[PDB]
């Protein structure tokens, strides 16, 4: 009745040092462990002073000395702080082959003694990114070695994934190629966040023109309280994760929802504004609210799936719930005839203290699902075919032992993947 | 200019006495997805053809047909002789390059799949192999002391065996006391010589032709002492993986030449020399599946590196574009005398059979794909 | 995790001697080697370039080499040099007569040993071997000799690390020696064959810099290497320093390379303001990518404007932030769309660390790569054209034995390697 984190890669960290600071900020927990009255990311010690669930990979000493140093080193645990020598310097091929086999006998050593503590474990969740070496090689070596010895749990994906305009790194199209094509052949299910969308959250819903890198990642951080955190604490329509396991994917293969979360308010905006839970699902499905740069306009929505926060009752939703469905600009699909699967609990969202986002009364995290998505895979792929057609940035992989063969064999399936989006409103 | 582009040919494992027991008794027969033909050189695999949600590689299909059918010139199965391939590969140009074309073979493909038995092979059932049949190598050489003398011609055996051992070139017919166990000095003195100049010469006289230092000849009177050559392999580096434990390290260049003399009845000696550049190279090896380790791994990576820089030659050679960047692997410039050269050469294409290995010969079968348009000009020596 | 450092010739001796003056006082280091700086990040990783030994002491990762022994003992005889330790001096007592076919041939080869040892003295003792940092000439004779033949065992020895220098393109413009054009120009014939990355600083850029863009009067070269300096230390930031957005050495050499031969880059540094100009100009993040463009601070003489990019690097410094970071990058990218090339969308590298150096607020390191900095190659290949035909003063170097062969094939080493830009360039 548990779950557990892994954090992989200089992105996948720095995601976890804002979301474990919420989720000490969920009890009140200083770094002791000081908390009343709760055991899901969580072990109790002898004098009560919890510690996290979770794992930290990284291939350098460099981020985690940070984290093992400054604020809430303590709460960490160096049975956790699994630290590395080398980077495999962006690298899939080593990430996957060559460094990557010096440390997963330590970190899945690490799981036998926190796996085995769970009294009927849930699932667990996976943070990587795409573009980092870190998140794509050994990725590649560990959600297949998971499934050798945990075949039937829950492997969740909050992956951070590239802009089709803003890009950081040369071969960031010529990673998650290689890795996503047996990441969908292994792991359970998939959320991907594009920075491009959430710098328009900056403008438009933050208005400050200076972010942080935690304030790309608050962002992220406040959506996972509501969709996992909140799902022990007992509301009126509490949803857990295995009600999104033949409910949300309506195939064995299609796993990809797409996370919004509606009320973003900077504080001086706290009064031109008088917030009710018909406005928030009205900003549930804003084209420039997507966190992905899509519109779901072009495409269509094969399911959508509300989960509520605070002050919620659901004669006030069931107006605005056949409202969209009246006032529809979507294109919903033939196959599903009606499914809007809801969540509904009772906590509030938390303020970051020294944060963004505003005390609110109600707050909706929503999962949806869209064809569009598969325009922004291609756009990547559109990104991705040119630098074949020149063979270049070659030499670091097959220097390393992958296939030219890989790259046939990954985007091939990957563009028969984007082809299989294409399959729903098909037949009828 | 010329047009005498070049030669494609192609032999499959299969009939080695560990192979046929399991596979054709496990998955289908001698060409199980891929359809083995021998007349128009046609062959096609392919996998199973599934309504998938994810739709798998090899998905190109219909009913009742086959695809990626990439007919050849020549294509041979595990039936074929080591004869049978002589037959048509090496012995009807083994009696053109005595007039002084050149020729040059290697092959290509996935790791294991039996280049240094074509290459190198071993010998037959005898007691007293008489040169017996083996690979490519003692075959040409049965064929020397028989083409070089029943033509009664005035002839000579020479050739050089070089090992290239991760960017190097070494020797190994040398006198090689230091590389065994002998007996250096306690302490290290003074190096009184100067530098010592090796392999670095490239000349203008054509172009694509380099020069080598130290080229330690050979003259055998037959091939009572050819074990020479064995003695050379013999110190040719290997390795045992679990992909093949018995595909070898390093890669190798032989060289021949056969200088014969003849006056003609012009009034001329006929100064005739070609060139057979007996090249084997290493298994492309996938590390995750035979489990490279830690010095293995420099050892392993190379080997595709040099395989990617000879993948980086021919899509230019097809190109045709400028500056063709022969000038990264020390392979390619001994390749850029032919690859878009001048003389003959010919290209092996080696591959798997398994239906695990469909997708890992697709490299290979793009690159033979494309092994036509390289365009030459032929020429012999007088 | 440590970086091993080299030194050579009457320059590169010279150069790095003014780049350990700027690293001791990147973390407030005693003139002796004691510490006592503030900032704890400068505490903290201070193994990479560092020794620390007992009585709280700390010993420059560093091997300096030469064959006139005044020029060391000159760095010795001046301040900064009881910093070393001076077991560490590997010299000879010959001049090389500024020859590349004697320094890379015969009275180097009475010293190879000699420093091959102080290597392995160094780097057997050291916890991971990460970088082999070089600093030399190619204009004279042991900054292009010697250290050819270090590459030539270095990486025999060390076949899986990485090999970077920072090698002196020489300047048509100012000089003072005649066979200029052979000691770069056999320097190729071993420089790229066998080193992962180098770059190509030319004085020929540099005098322009500080005279005309900083406002100064008299180019030194204890000044126009104080520029190179700084570009020195922004190679690596992030290696040693905390960052974002953290790259690799290693990870600069993945994204900077499409290619294993075109692997030659140029520096950049972006707070050239003038000293005068510090209170007339207001300091922002499009204020360091504005010289992204600028001809007159990329430190070779080139025209970045004449070819097209290849792939560019931006390694940056200070309290930044990303959303400003990547779209005034994103508008470089739609400012002049045919200043790249079309395969390689994103065109740019970031690098972000979290601390800058101190006194400022901002900074940065420009690492671009493009077709015209063949403009370089073209000078000294012509010059290479007039020296041999005459065979002009040839006869210091026949006496020493180095083959027509080498003139010949070292000579078409480079038009194999300058023409492949020019493939891709237009
Ligand atoms: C009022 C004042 O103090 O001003 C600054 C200063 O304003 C300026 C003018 C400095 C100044 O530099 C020069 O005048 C200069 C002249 C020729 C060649 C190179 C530099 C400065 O010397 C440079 C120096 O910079 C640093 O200390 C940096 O940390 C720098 N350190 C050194 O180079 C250094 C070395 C030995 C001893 C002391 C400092 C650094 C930069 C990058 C990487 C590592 C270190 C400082 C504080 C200044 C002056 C004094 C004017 C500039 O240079 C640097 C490297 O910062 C010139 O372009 C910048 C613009 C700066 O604003
Ligand atoms: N949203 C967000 N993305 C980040 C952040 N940091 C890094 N990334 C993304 O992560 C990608 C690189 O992945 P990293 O985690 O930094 O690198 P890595 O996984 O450690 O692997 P290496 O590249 O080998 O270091 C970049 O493309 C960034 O866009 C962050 O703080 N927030
Ligand atoms: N067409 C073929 N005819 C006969 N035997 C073959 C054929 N193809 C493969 N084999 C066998 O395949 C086995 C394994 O191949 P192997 O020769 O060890 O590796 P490899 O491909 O030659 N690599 P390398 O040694 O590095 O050049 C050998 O024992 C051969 O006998
Ligand atoms: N920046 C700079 N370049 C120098 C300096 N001294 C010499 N050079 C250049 O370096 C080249 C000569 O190499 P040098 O190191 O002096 O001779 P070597 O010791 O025989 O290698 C020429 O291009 C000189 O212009 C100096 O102090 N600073
Ligand atoms: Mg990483
Ligand atoms: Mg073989």
């Amino acid at each position: 009745r548990e779950c557990i984190s892994i954090h992989v890669g200089q992105a996948g960290v720095q995601i976890g040092n804002a979301c474990w600071e919420l989720y000490c900020l969920e009890h009140g927990i200083q770094p002791d462990g000081q908390m009343p009255s709760f055991n899901t990311f969580f072990s109790e010690t002898g004098a009560g002073k919890h510690v996290p669930r979770a794992v930290f990979v990284d291939l350098e000493p460099t981020v985690i000395d940070e984290v093992r140093t400054g604020t809430y080193r303590q709460l960490f645990h160096p049975e956790q702080l699994i630290t590395g020598k080398e980077d495999a310097a962006n690298n899939y091929a080593r990430g996957h082959y060559t460094i990557g086999k010096e440390i997963i006998d330590l970190v899945l050593d690490r799981i036998r003694k926190l796996a085995d503590q769970c009294t009927g474990l849930q699932g667990f969740s996976v943070f990587h990114s795409f573009g980092g070496g870190t998140g794509s090689g050994f990725t590649s070596l560990l959600m297949e070695r998971l499934s050798v010895d945990y075949g039937k749990k829950s492997k969740l994906e909050f992956s951070i994934y590239p802009a089709p305009q803003v890009s950081t790194a040369v071969v960031e199209p010529y990673n998650s190629i290689l890795t996503t094509h047996t990441t969908l052949e292994h792991s359970d299910c998939a959320f991907m966040v594009d920075n491009e969308a959430i710098y328009d959250i900056c403008r438009r819903n933050l208005d400050i023109e200076r972010p942080t890198y935690t304030n790309l990642n608050r962002l992220i951080g406040q959506i996972v309280s509501s969709i996992t955190a909140s799902l022990r604490f007992d509301g009126a329509l509490n949803v857990d994760l295995t009600e999104f396991q033949t409910n949300l994917v309506p195939y064995p293969r299609g796993h990809f929802p797409l996370a919004t979360y509606a009320p973003v308010i900077s504080a001086e905006k706290a009064y031109h504004e008088q917030l009710s839970v018909a406005e928030i699902t009205n900003a549930c499905f804003e084209p420039a609210n997507q966190m992905v740069k899509c519109d779901p306009r072009h495409g269509k929505y094969m399911a959508c799936c509300l989960l509520y926060r605070g002050d919620v009752v659901p004669k006030d939703v069931n107006a605005a719930i056949a409202t969209i469905k009246t006032k529809r600009t979507i294109q919903f699909v033939d196959w599903c005839p009606t499914g809007f699967k809801v969540g509904i609990n009772y906590e509030p969202p938390t303020v970051v203290p020294g944060g963004d986002l505003a005390k609110v009364q109600r707050a909706v995290c929503m999962l949806s699902n869209t064809t569009a998505i598969a325009e922004a895979w291609a756009r990547l792929d559109h990104k991705f075919d040119l630098m074949y057609a020149k063979r270049a940035f070659v030499h670091w992989y097959v220097g390393e032992g992958m296939e030219e063969g890989e790259f046939s064999e990954a985007r091939e399936d990957m563009a028969a993947l984007e082809k299989d989006y294409e399959e729903v409103g098909v037949d009828s | 200019m010329g047009e005498s582009n070049i030669q494609v040919v192609v032999r499959v494992r299969g009939q080695a006495p560990n192979e046929p027991k399991r596979t054709a008794p496990g998955i289908l027969t001698t060409s199980g997805p891929r359809c083995q033909q021998i007349d128009v050189a046609i062959e096609a695999p392919q996998v199973s053809s599934s309504s998938a949600i994810a739709s798998t590689s090899n998905l190109v299909q219909e009913s009742a047909t086959r695809q990626k059918s990439y007919h050849f010139d020549q294509v041979f199965g595990p039936e074929a002789d080591q004869g049978m391939v002589y037959q048509d590969v090496v012995g009807p140009i083994l009696e053109e390059v005595m007039s002084g074309y050149n020729c040059t073979i290697f092959a290509y493909g996935q790791t294991g799949t039996g280049k240094t038995h074509t290459m190198e092979g071993d010998l037959t059932s005898q007691m007293g192999t008489y040169s017996s049949e083996a690979g490519i190598i003692p075959r040409s050489l049965y064929r020397l002391f028989h083409t070089l003398e029943l033509s009664k011609e005035d002839y000579s055996v020479k050739a050089t065996f070089i090992e290239l051992y991760n960017e190097e070139l070494r020797d190994l017919l040398s006198i090689d006391s230091s590389t065994s166990s002998a007996e250096p000095s306690s302490s290290a003195t003074a190096t009184k010589e100067p530098q010592h100049a090796l392999r670095m010469y490239d000349d203008a006289r054509g172009k694509g032709v380099v020069i080598q230092g130290l080229e330690e000849v050979a003259l055998k009177d037959a091939a009572h002492g050819l074990s020479v050559l064995r003695r050379g392999s013999q110190k040719r580096q290997i390795a045992a993986t679990n992909c093949n434990e018995q595909s070898s390290r390093s890669h190798s260049v032989f060289t021949m030449t056969v200088f014969i003399k003849d006056k003609g009845s012009r009034g001329e000696d006929v100064l005739k020399i070609g060139k057979l550049n007996l090249v084997d190279l290493a298994g492309s090896e996938n590390i995750g599946r035979s489990g490279a380790e830690n010095k293995r791994a420099r050892e392993a990576g190379m080997i595709n590196q040099s395989l990617l820089t000879l993948g980086r030659v021919i899509n230019a050679l097809v190109e045709k574009n400028s500056h063709i960047p022969y000038r990264e692997s020390k392979l390619t410039r001994l390749l850029q005398e032919s690859l878009g050269g001048r003389t003959k050469t010919c290209i092996i294409a080696t591959v798997s059979q398994e239906r695990a290995n469909i997708e890992e010969t697709l490299s290979t079968l793009d690159y033979a794909l494309r092994a036509k348009s390289i365009k030459n000009r032929p020429e012999l020596n007088t | 995790r440590e970086i091993v450092h080299i030194q050579a010739g009457q320059c590169g001796n010279q150069i790095g001697a003014k780049f350990w003056e700027v690293i001791s006082d990147e973390h407030g280091i005693d003139p002796t080697g004691s510490y006592h700086g503030d900032s704890d990040l400068q505490l903290e990783r201070i193994n990479v370039y560092y020794n620390e030994a007992a009585g709280n002491k700390y010993v420059p990762r560093a091997i300096l080499v030469d064959l006139e022994p005044g020029t060391m003992d000159s760095v010795r005889s001046g301040p900064f040099g009881q910093i070393f330790r001076p077991d560490n001096f590997v010299f000879g007592q010959s001049g090389a007569g500024n020859n590349w076919a004697k320094g890379h041939y015969t009275e180097g080869a009475e010293l190879v040993d000699s420093v091959l040892d102080v290597v392995r003295k160094e780097s057997e003792s050291c916890d991971c071997l990460q970088g082999f940092q070089l600093t030399h000439s190619l204009g004279g004779g042991t900054g292009s000799g010697m250290g050819t033949l270090l590459i030539s065992k270095i990486r025999e020895e060390y076949p899986d690390r990485i090999m970077n220098t920072f090698s002196v393109v020489p300047s048509p413009k100012v000089s003072d020696t005649v066979v200029e054009p052979y000691n770069a120009t056999l320097s190729v014939h071993q420089l790229v064959e066998n080193t992962d990355e180098t770059y190509c600083i030319d004085n020929e850029a540099l005098y322009d810099i500080c005279f005309r863009t900083l406002k100064l009067t008299t180019p030194t070269y204890g000044d126009l290497n104080h520029l190179v300096s700084a570009t020195m230390s922004g190679v690596t930031t992030c290696l040693r320093f905390p960052g974002q957005l953290n790259a690799d050495l290693r990870k600069l050499a993945v994204n900077m390379v499409p290619f294993p031969r075109l692997h030659f880059f140029m520096p950049g540094f972006a707070p050239l303001t003038s000293r005068g100009s510090q209170q007339y100009r207001a300091l922002t993040v499009p204020e360091l990518t504005q010289q992204m463009f600028d001809a007159k601070n990329m430190m070779a003489a080139c025209d970045p404007r004449h070819g097209r990019y290849l792939t560019v690097a931006a390694v940056f410094r200070g309290r930044m932030s990303m959303k400003e970071v990547d779209e005034q990058m994103l508008n470089v990218q739609n400012k002049n769309s045919s200043y790249f090339v079309e395969w390689i969308p994103n065109n740019v590298k970031t690098a972000v660390c979290d601390i800058p150096p101190r006194g400022l607020k901002m900074s940065a390191t420009f690492i671009g790569n493009s077709t015209a900095i063949q403009e370089l190659f073209k000078r000294i290949s012509e010059q290479f054209t007039a020296m041999f035909r005459r065979k002009a003063f040839l006869h210091w170097y026949t006496g020493e034995g180095m083959d027509e062969m080498e003139f010949t094939e070292a000579e078409s080493n480079m038009n194999d390697l300058v023409s492949e830009y020019q493939q891709y360039q237009d």
